[PDB]
DNA sequence: TCGAGAATCCCGGTGCCGAGGCCGC
DNA sequence: GCGGCCTCGGCACCGGGATTCTCGA
């Protein structure tokens, strides 16, 4: 949900960077900047990915108690 | 004698009743003490180059020993635990005569 | 490879609180050895405590267990 | 007038001039005025230990701190034989605009956890108020809920700054079958708790403990049988409730109740033991228990 | 406890390395790096009280404080 | 209820005195509070510690009946604090 | 807001002529400064 | 969750310490770019746990993994209990 | 601004000769340093050498002198004995220069 | 008003003694006279201050008027000094 | 009609102050 | 075998588990 509009901005904030970027070599570093900030992303999706995880649990923990 | 003056001071320093048995290990624990401190003093007035071992060759160390910051200098360490009387040895007073 | 000479007097000249302090090559090197031998030891620490949890991986909680006893020892 | 007036008080309570107190059913006491809601809700279910209170001297409700200094540093000063004690008037525990403003003693350890929770309160008690000189602001009711300890040694602060004294407020078994009946008399709803009466048999070798737990509706249609005058319950109503209890608990154990005495009445509105650990207040009708409660109070006081 | 032994620790200095000039007050150092030395015991013993949660300092608690603060306390 | 301590100590008076550190198969078995059952080897009783009477406690009859080999148990309803004294009361064994 | 500087100026004359090298009572002017009234 | 942001930016200042060590060569040019970077702190952590999340979320996995053969241990006897 | 440029590209430079070294180190015990690991490991590099840096001047200060020579680093070599009996070895190379 | 007076007087006895005593303790080798450090000191706490010196200079001086109790160190932070509150 | 969530009756599992024991004078 | 010392333990007040009973698949 709001990963995906998380995600735009910071593709937005890249490419304002890149609108005031002055070198090629600065535009690397941002790209490389812009996969680290992917995987921060890949990172809360995973977080998202684990709570649903443990509401499976959450399940798991009521199926076999059931 | 000494270390049997600053395990009673442990006493009124942990606050809080311990066994016999710790102190005797503490006591070792103050002759390392004293197996690191008196080489240590050692080290550093040679490293002063200085046969013995003035103040401030102790002050680096306790330096070393984190005590000493630019917040907390050795003399203001004397405050706090030393009493009066022995401190007016250690931190000079002023009479015109600071000692 | 190591620790060189333009970065060794660069960094520990930027925590000198006073400008004509300098530290000479015959030190400067054995500097490189002492923080490079930081590296070696703590890292030797982390993975020996590591073979004492019996992990191929150096994870977070490690080097924050072994600071301290690193930043007392070393 | 000043004293003399409380000599005739004195004479007519030691007179014992025909005392059955047809007592007005508690009626539901809308919360007067402020009455801090989260404050008296805290207070509600908490067992407070009853004491009584003798008049404290050069009382002031504008000097609640320097009170609270007073005996921040002298409790803390009994551990030397992390404490804070904030006093805090409760604006609106009083039964008239006259009574003087219940004020509360905290013990709050870091967070509020209120390790003592003293409660000062003077509702419907101006049968002392009238007899006691202005100087004098006059709270009868002492409530305790922390250590007993705690209590030992804030009773002792406010008799050495005060010149109050605390008798721990026993309520006598006839006082709790009083507040046994006129509490299952009351209108409310959704009974929050059966009608428990701890009977406590007196065999010499052995304590056997009795606990009459009634239905809290059952004992409701039980009153209505022995209630003919409304408005105000008498003694012989409370007696006939009371013999009811005893004629469905010897009909059924062959045992005597009767012969036993109530050692606690646990009701929807408000527990109520005898040994001093009395008041616990279930509902919010706290200004009507705490009349009874501080009417008592005079009793030991005067 | 008011006091510090100005004969012991001279005897300890004296006895442990035969080869210094401690200077006149210079014991009066030492005694107060083992004032703190032991003050730094008595605060991480009492931590390491809380740890197992054990209301007496035991032995189990000073051997681990030694480890930790005899070698802090060296230069 | 696959994580758990079961600790039997066949007793001089030849009753077994089960203990049961319970725990779901999404926990560890939890010491802190067993449920101790006094099971007399061949009596159809089975004294019972009343620790928390979770969903163990249908279970905890249920073994107790199937283990020794019968088919119903029933809580007698008899719940004291004196084992010495149930152990009297469920044997008649007081006035004897 | 002066007796209160004048019970501090005060006590640091019965800790100044205290502390330092003081000849206190041995001397007539201080001897009627020192003993302070309160 | 500031704190937790903090960590992600750290993790944006160690990958910062990678590409400076692979860069190095610009200077003033990281700093406009370390410049962006602290203002997109100004612009996600302003307008708005994680070593716990991974190391408890692979430790519940393990933990689920258990509770799959606890549903399989469980059931199948389950099967065989109502079988017979 | 100068503070922050000089001891991030110092922190850069930290990071950047202690990768290598995490290359030259993890090739002894078969190890991996992942990226959060490298990341610790070089700022208590960074973090302690502001100790040996605090350290070693007032090493100089002790001795009444300006300069620091091998005497002082041998003082922040006292430390402990394993590297004192490392740094011994390494500092008769050091002489061996 | 006369009690005005009459301790105004007193004020101007007990200072005029801390100028004139104050020269048998007398300054020497900015430091800052122990009369105006002191009273550097003094004018702080009479308003509050717990800093009053920002660590003051000449070392002897300012840990004299420490010992006899004149002044008191900052428990938390020891470069700061406070006056003792006589008040 | 039924399945998960919340509240709350029933009794713990805990907190904490008197009683009994125990070691100098 | 007592003097100020200390340690179990009945009583009791506060914290989750399963039954009520309301709502969603």
């Amino acid at each position: 949900k709001e990963l995906n509009i998380v995600l735009p901005e910071f593709e937005k904030t890249h490419l304002e960077h890149q609108q005031r970027i002055e070198s090629k070599v600065c535009k690397a570093a941002i790209a490389t900047f812009y996969v680290n900030v992917k995987e921060q992303f890949i990172k809360m999706l995973k977080e998202s990915q684990m709570l649903t995880n443990l509401k499976r649990k959450n399940a798991k923990m009521i199926s076999d108690i059931e | 004698a000494g270390l049997s003056h600053y395990v009673k001071l442990f006493s009124f320093y942990a606050k809080m009743p311990m066994e016999r048995k710790a102190l005797e290990m503490v006591e070792k624990c103050l002759d390392k003490y004293f197996q690191h401190l008196c080489d240590d003093l050692e080290v550093f007035a040679a490293h002063a180059g200085r046969k013995t071992v003035k103040p401030e060759d102790l002050e680096l160390l306790m330096r070393r020993q984190g005590l000493v910051t630019d917040q907390v200098s050795l003399h203001v360490l004397v405050e706090r635990h030393l009493p009066l009387e022995y401190r007016q040895l250690l931190i000079p007073c002023a009479y015109s005569g600071n000692s | 490879s190591g620790f060189r000479k333009e970065l060794v007097s660069r960094l520990l000249h930027l925590h000198f609180k006073d400008d004509k302090t300098k530290v000479s090559g015959d030190a400067l090197q054995l500097m490189v050895e002492l923080l490079k031998v930081f590296v070696v030891e703590a890292a030797v620490r982390g993975v020996r405590q590591a073979q004492a949890e019996d992990a191929l991986r150096v994870d977070v909680d490690q080097l924050e267990k072994v600071l301290p006893q690193l930043l007392l020892d070393f | 007038t000043p004293l003399q007036k409380r000599l005739e008080s004195v004479r007519k309570q030691s007179s014992f001039i025909l005392t059955p107190p047809r007592r007005k059913i508690p009626q539901c006491s809308q919360l007067q005025e402020d009455v801090d809601p989260q404050k008296v809700a805290f207070l509600l279910h908490k067992q407070w230990t009853l004491y009584s209170l003798t008049p404290l001297y050069k009382f002031s409700y504008s000097n609640l701190k320097e009170y609270s200094r007073l005996l921040n540093a002298f409790i803390v000063a009994e551990k030397q034989k992390n404490i804070k004690v904030i006093f805090s008037t409760l604006l609106g525990m009083k039964g008239t605009q006259r009574d003087p403003e219940a004020f509360l003693v905290q013990i709050v350890s870091r967070e509020g956890k209120v390790l003592w929770t003293g409660w000062f309160c003077c509702v419907f008690g101006d049968s002392l108020l009238e007899t006691v000189s202005e100087d004098f602001t006059c709270l009868p009711l002492f409530l305790a809920n922390g250590a007993e300890s705690n209590t030992a040694i804030i009773g002792t602060w406010f008799q050495k700054t005060f010149d109050c004294y605390f008798s721990p407020l026993a309520i006598n078994a006839f006082n709790l079958s009083w507040m046994a009946a006129m509490w299952t008399a009351c209108k409310m709803d959704h009974y929050v708790a059966t009608t428990e009466f701890l009977w406590s048999v007196p065999c010499s070798p052995q304590s056997l403990d009795i606990s009459f737990a009634i239905h809290p509706e059952d004992a409701k249609a039980l009153w209505d049988s022995v209630h003919k005058t409304p408005g105000e319950v008498t003694q012989e109503e409370v007696d006939l409730f009371m013999d009811c209890l005893y004629s469905h608990f010897h009909r059924h154990f062959k045992i005597h109740l009767s012969a036993t005495r109530l050692v606690r009445v646990s009701t929807s509105v408000a527990s109520a033991h005898t040994d001093g650990k009395i008041k616990i207040l279930c509902h919010k009708y706290l200004i009507g228990v705490l009349a009874y409660l501080t009417e008592l109070a005079i009793f030991q006081i005067e | 406890k008011r006091k510090a032994p100005r004969g012991f620790l001279k005897r300890v200095f004296k006895r442990k390395k035969p080869q210094l000039r401690l200077e006149k007050s210079g014991d009066l150092l030492v005694h107060l790096n083992c004032l703190l030395f032991v003050h730094r015991l008595a605060e991480e013993s009492r931590t390491n009280a809380c740890a197992s949660k054990c209301r007496v300092i035991n032995k189990e608690h000073v051997l681990a404080a030694a480890k930790v603060i005899l070698k802090k306390s060296r230069g | 209820l696959k994580n758990v301590t079961v600790s039997f100590r066949e007793t001089e008076e030849n009753a077994v005195w089960i203990r049961i550190a319970w725990g779901t198969q999404y926990t560890k078995p939890n010491q802190y509070k067993p449920t101790y059952v006094v099971y007399y080897s061949q009596t159809p009783y089975a004294f019972t510690s009343s620790s928390m009477l979770r969903r163990n406690t249908p279970l905890l009859g249920q073994a107790l009946t199937i283990a020794s080999k019968h088919h119903q148990i029933v809580k007698m309803d008899l719940r004291s604090r004196y084992l010495d004294s149930l152990k009297a009361i469920v044997f008649k064994q007081y006035n004897q | 807001m002066e007796i209160k500087i004048t019970t501090v100026i005060q006590h640091v004359f019965q800790n100044l002529i205290l502390g330092s090298k003081v000849n206190w009572a041995e001397d007539p002017a201080l001897k009627e400064i020192v003993l302070q009234l309160e | 969750s500031k704190s937790t942001r903090d960590h992600l930016q750290t993790m944006m200042e160690s990958v910062i310490m990678t590409i400076l060590s692979n860069s190095i060569k610009e200077k003033e040019e990281i700093q406009y770019h370390l410049n962006f970077l602290k203002k997109r702190l100004l612009q996600q952590c302003e307008t708005l746990k994680m070593e716990d999340l991974t190391n408890v979320s692979s430790l519940l996995n393990m933990e689920r993994a258990r509770d799959k053969a606890n549903e399989e241990g469980l059931a199948l006897l389950q099967e065989e209990i109502d079988k017979m | 601004q100068q503070r922050f440029s000089y001891q991030q590209r110092l922190k850069a430079a930290v990071h950047y000769t202690v990768g290598c070294l995490c290359e030259e180190v993890a090739l002894d015990k078969e190890m991996q340093f992942s990226k959060q690991t490298i990341a610790a490991i070089s700022e208590l590099t960074f973090r302690q050498c502001e100790n040996f840096a605090k350290d070693l001047e007032m090493f100089a200060r002790h001795a009444k002198r300006t300069t620091i020579n091998t005497e002082d680093v041998k003082l922040l070599a006292r430390r402990s004995n394993s590297l004192l009996k490392y740094i011994t070895d390494k500092s008769e190379e050091i002489a061996q220069i | 008003k006369t009690k005005m007076l009459n301790i105004k007087e007193y004020k101007e006895k007990l200072l005029s003694t801390l100028g004139e005593f104050l020269e048998d303790h007398f300054p020497l080798p900015s430091s800052v006279n122990l009369i105006t450090l002191h009273e550097m000191l003094e004018i702080l706490i009479n308003r509050l201050p717990y800093v009053k010196i920002s660590d003051s200079f000449w070392p002897p001086y300012v840990e004299l008027l420490l010992r006899n109790g004149i002044a008191l160190r900052h428990p938390e932070d020891p470069t700061r000094i406070r006056l003792e509150a006589f008040h």
